[PDB]
């Protein structure tokens, strides 16, 4: 839960950065899966008139 | 689920017979009565609602007594050192939370507390009202008679008896 | 270990006794008391024989 | 580990401890925040704690343990107490408990106290033996309350002005009359330093309620004693909250036998605020001020006496006059019959740059003769009879200028021969 | 007026009505075997606009609810079996209920 | 391609950028839109694209990048961030953050910031260690801020006679008292001509709340500073969120040590707007207004202080009085007696063509002598002997003709001996 580190920022913090990003988009990419997921087993439905 | 109870607790046709405070004190026996049914030990316990503030709460009462019989109610007179008791008897603790109070059973008994309190509140407040009557003579209309007691109607909801 | 050895143990000791808390408390003195025994009892035959 | 030499550390040693301790940045939370995960570590670490505070009652019957640095506010550094303690040791509002503690446990959001070995600075035995303050029979003040300090530098005068004005003793009941531009906070802080100096006996109180944050900074760390303040960042509820408990421990004190002394800054304010928390009482009044509403401030301006038994509750509660305000005219019509001291400050010579601006012939104390002895009755009385036919500013000036000759009260009165 | 699915049947006996939830379904492994309400369907008959004041009160004091008919369907008879699953579907708009 | 420089550009420049960029006719959508869809093409021909803007973070606890032209709005140009950032690099309400973003996807309606490059003007490491603003201690004005200009012109007098009549100081609280037809925005355009030529390190903040659109327009791109205002053509949700997301923004860069000042016009309609946005507390005094719902605005009000640490909050707020609201009346009475610098405008002088309006004798300073050496002490005492037994407008006129006699503060003194 600590990934924020860095020391010999030359390749470090690039590396670091990379991994943040993949990350960030892994936890969105995740969420808005889980969303809408809820979503389409949560809207109503049609029966009849 | 406090939306409810203030629900329940606003709907209430007379508020004179059960003000806010005895029908909350009322819920709270009804809870404690459900809690009871819901463990298969016997464990007496209170709720405090928290009337104005917010949702309902539960505690957990000892008795405390020397006796060993239904541990969740037993607690030597001397088991004051953690915790924070400090005293012989009396001292209880806020242990158990998280209380059903909207299944069927529950529902069922509050409801049944409910009634017998209406009725015990109506009880107490007409007798209180027409008490210091005793001594006068004072009129009313009867409305079942047996062959061993008649009942009587004053009005107001009031119910007197004569025997034989 | 034993039930025979835990009998010999009141209350005194479990809310001393360190991890354990207000849930676990309960357990060991709801499983434990629930089945006719008492927690903190006055015995001396033990073990009979072992 | 006690609270108050935890708290009083700054800021930056706390977040040093803290992080000494092994915890995540510190910059984060705040003071109250700190204090209480700091407290949690250090008793994850065994360590019996023994913490203090002063005890509120809500409604509901327990207790929290308000500290004297968040000017007894709600934080997580608070500690619970259920009533049971209450109706053992017979606890009731205002009184500072002192005890051991322990961590508090998963549900629970406070600590607890186990046994107290302090109430109000007194055995736990004798705190349930004491006679209520309501039940005491307060009487005048007799021991007379020198103000003198005897340096007779550029602000002992200020002192020295006011002995020679209208004297002050012990369970006194006190007034300031000024209107703004006036230098109240001077006059509030020289009798501080006055009090601390020649009777440090004494507690000394001092409550600044509706203020800015600036004079509350100052006064925290300029005068010697407990400092609680409110300032105007925060509703009228905690402004009536902090005047009842500070109160109550006031109360507390003398019933312990203390001589407490409450300086107030202002009484007009705390007015405005016990109106404007208070529900209206069905009609109105000039000025938008409830009927009502001025009962609490009136009860806490009589709650000052000097008790017969022993100890004393001496107050100097200060108004705000000539603001061109209809609710602060009505205020000082109301308070102005209603205490036996009083101090009046002109604008006129505030404004002039004649320091300290103060009312001779407008200013006095009723049953003066009970706070002096002969010698300084008939000194004043002599100064008074000379003053009386004097204007003002020039009477002031003069007065000023005949006390600056000199060093003490004593070389004035032979001077003055 | 509509229909709906409350657990508040009048002019039936309450072990017939102890199977049901507090909802008004029958829970999830139940044993049933002759017509008994599983569903606690009402429909109004008489006057509309039930406030709901009077609502909660029928079901705790005064009379009961008139405009049922009865409505909830039941097992047919012969038939036996313990429920396993319930499948709940609502039309757009309206407030679902707590076994939704 | 960042957000500021594309968007300080002219509407017609962002047309043909767009058109240039192979799009639709640019005329139809806002300016917000423009800038969405400029940037989603941008992002579109690769481009990994370096954003800034202001965090707000909501309810929910993402947050969002507001811009300075738009008012801190919300608009399509706005840039998402997820809660993991907030608690990765400790953000808060208020900082600026500066950084790379990205396209966005399907579904997303914003851009995402990747990496922050600066928090506040800072290292985003040293952005999580940073002492809290409540945390710090305040103190009085220290530092002098002179607002002589030295050209000695037709409009440096305006500023000069104000050096004559109160001194400012970092960290100083400051209220206007003027009523209308009186030329406050006039003076505070001159009061940030000053601040902007005299003290160019210290960042100016000007603040127009329900405010015509012509100032808006006129202060946007005459003063030299980032100018956030908000017109009366929005309910009174956009002015209290304007007005608190703009403290924060201070009080992040005092906790950065550095020196920002707000100039604030008007304090009524922002305490109109406060008390309009407040659900009622359960009973009401005279002129409508609500309890509580002033405990916003004096919050706002106290905000500022001279940090003894670093950096400093200046304030000048201005007050509408004398409009015959009961409102205003009410609101004017409960700011009297909040703040230690005032400034009273004199109506009757503002309308008989006599400017700037000033009141000596009403206007002043508490604790002036922590602002100004003993030369301009003395100078200023014989000032106020010399024009306190003069009247309103004849002193007004003198004092303005012998200070327009001649260049700067320094020659009128000398002059005056
Ligand atoms: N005894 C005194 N000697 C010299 N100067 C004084 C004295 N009392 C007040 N002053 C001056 O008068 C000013 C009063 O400021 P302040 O305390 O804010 O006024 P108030 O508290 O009455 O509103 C101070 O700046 C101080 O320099
Ligand atoms: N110090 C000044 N010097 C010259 N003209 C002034 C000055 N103050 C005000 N005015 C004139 O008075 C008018 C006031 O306009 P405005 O700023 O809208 O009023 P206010 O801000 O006082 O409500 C301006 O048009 C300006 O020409
Ligand atoms: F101290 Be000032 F008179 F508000
Ligand atoms: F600026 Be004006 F007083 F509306
Ligand atoms: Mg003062
Ligand atoms: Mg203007």
């Amino acid at each position: 839960r600590w990934l924020e580190l860095g020391l010999t920022d030359e390749e470090k913090q690039n590396q670091l950065e990379q991994l943040a990003e993949q990350y960030d988009e892994l936890k969105h990419e995740f969420e808005k899966k889980l969303e809408a997921k809820r979503r389409k087993i949560t809207q109503g439905d049609d029966l009849a008139p | 689920m406090n939306k409810e109870i203030l629900a329940v607790v606003e709907a209430v046709s007379n508020e004179k017979a059960l003000p806010r405070e005895k029908i909350f004190e009322a819920l709270e026996s009804a809870l404690a009565t459900a809690t009871k049914k819901k463990y298969e030990q016997e464990i007496d316990v209170r709720v405090q609602i928290d009337r104005k503030s917010g949702d309902f709460d539960t505690f957990r009462r000892w008795l405390v007594v020397d006796e060993v019989t239904q541990p969740t109610k037993e607690i030597t007179l001397e088991a004051a050192r953690y915790e924070d008791e400090s005293l012989n008897l009396g001292d209880y603790v806020e242990d158990q939370i998280e209380s059903v109070t909207f299944d069927r059973i529950t529902t069922q008994t509050a409801k049944q507390v409910i009634v017998q309190k209406v009725r015990e509140a109506e009880r107490a407040m007409v007798v209180d009202q027409f008490r210091e009557h005793e001594g006068e003579i004072i009129t009313g209309v009867v409305k079942k008679v047996n062959r061993d007691n008649i009942s009587l109607d004053l009005g107001n909801n009031a119910e007197a008896v004569i025997l034989r | 270990h034993y039930i025979g050895d835990l009998v010999q143990r009141t209350e005194v000791e479990l809310l001393k006794t360190p991890n354990l808390g207000k849930k676990s408390l309960t357990e060991i003195k709801d499983v434990l008391a629930s089945r006719g025994l008492s927690l903190g009892m006055r015995l001396e035959n033990w073990p009979p024989a072992s | 580990m006690n609270l108050t030499e935890l708290k009083n550390t700054p800021v930056s040693e706390l977040i040093t401890l803290g992080e000494n301790m092994g915890l995540e940045n510190l910059a984060r939370m705040r003071k109250q925040d700190i204090i209480f995960a700091i407290l949690k570590q250090h008793a994850k670490s065994g360590e019996d704690i023994f913490g203090d505070g002063v005890l509120e009652i809500l409604q509901d019957g327990f207790g929290f343990l308000r500290s004297a640095d968040s000017s007894y506010l709600a934080g997580p550094d608070d500690i619970y107490v259920s009533p049971s303690q209450i109706r053992r040791f017979n606890l009731r509002t205002g009184d500072t408990i002192s005890g051991k503690i322990r961590p508090p446990k998963e549900g629970e959001r406070y600590f607890a106290l186990l046994k107290v070995n302090e109430v109000n600075f007194d055995k736990p035995e004798n705190a349930r033996n004491k006679i209520l303050f309501e039940n005491l029979t307060p009487l005048h003040a007799n021991s007379r309350l020198r103000m003198e300090r005897g340096n007779g530098s550029t602000e002992d005068l200020t002192a020295r002005v006011l002995d020679l004005a209208s004297p002050i003793g012990r369970g006194q009941r006190g007034l300031i009359v000024a209107p703004p531009k006036a230098g109240k906070t001077m006059l509030l802080q020289n009798i501080a330093q006055s009090i601390a100096y020649n009777h440090p006996d004494c507690v000394l109180m001092v409550l600044l309620i509706d203020e800015r944050p600036e004079e509350v900074t100052e006064m925290q760390r300029l005068v010697k004693g407990e400092v609680v303040a409110s300032t105007f960042d925060e509703p009228a509820s905690r402004h009536v909250q902090v005047a009842e408990m500070v109160i109550e421990k006031a109360k507390r004190l003398v019933e312990h036998k203390k001589d407490v002394i409450i300086l107030l800054d202002s009484i007009t304010r705390l007015a405005r605020a016990y109106n404007t928390v208070v529900p209206a009482s069905g009609k109105v009044l000039t000025g938008g001020v409830d009927a009502n509403a001025l009962h609490r401030p009136k009860r806490f301006f009589g709650a000052a006496r000097n008790v017969e038994e022993g100890g004393s509750l001496t107050i100097i509660a200060t108004a705000l006059i000539d603001t061109g305000s209809k609710m602060d005219e009505v205020i000082y019509e109301e308070f102005k019959g209603t205490g036996n001291m009083e101090l009046h400050l002109s604008r006129k010579i505030a404004e002039k740059r004649v320091f300290p601006a103060i009312d001779y012939n407008r200013s006095g104390t009723r049953k003066e003769e009970l706070l002096t002895t002969q010698e300084e009755l008939q000194k004043m009385w002599i100064l008074r009879k000379i003053i009386h036919p004097m204007g003002e500013i020039d009477a002031m000036e003069f007065l000023i200028n005949k006390l600056a000759m000199t060093k003490t009260n004593d070389d004035f009165f032979e001077m003055m021969k | 007026g509509p229909e709906e699915i409350t657990a508040d049947i009048p002019n039936v006996g309450e072990a017939a009505l102890s199977k049901l939830d507090e909802s008004g379904i029958v829970y999830i492994g139940a044993e049933v075997t002759g017509g008994d309400i599983l569903v606690g369907k009402v429909t109004p008959k008489g006057e509309t606009q039930l406030t709901p004041e009077e609502k909660l009160l029928r079901a705790i004091f005064g009379e009961k609810a008139s405009d049922v008919k009865d409505s909830s369907l039941r097992v047919p008879n012969g038939v036996s079996g313990t429920v396993i699953d319930v499948q709940v579907f609502t039309r757009d708009g309206v407030e679902k209920d707590k076994r939704a």
